[PDB]
């Protein structure tokens, strides 16, 4: 696990920024 | 010695960063007893952009 976990500087950031801000898609 | 592992990508800008880099190459190259060996570069952990900024924050601070 420790082998794959360690998987351009500046676009890592962005797609980490990317994936980690959105979640979503009485009578 | 395998071409270049694109973690060590020094920009254009910012060129002095070599000078410094020969040094901490011939640093291990002669505190290793026996022969003084060839010594090629092999890995930047943080890229080679982000290395220097750490000296120019210790060049702000002086």
């Amino acid at each position: 696990a420790h082998v794959a976990s360690h998987g351009s500087s500046e676009i890592q950031r962005h797609i980490t920024e990317f994936i980690s801000s959105w979640q979503n898609h009485a009578q | 010695k395998d071409g270049r592992h694109l973690n060590t990508d020094i920009p254009p800008r910012m060129g002095w960063l070599r000078a410094i880099l020969r040094f901490l190459g011939a640093g291990m190259a002669m505190t290793a007893t026996g022969v003084a060996v060839d010594i090629y570069l092999e890995d930047i952990h943080g890229g080679g952009r982000s290395l220097g900024q750490r000296f120019m924050t210790w060049m702000r601070q002086e």
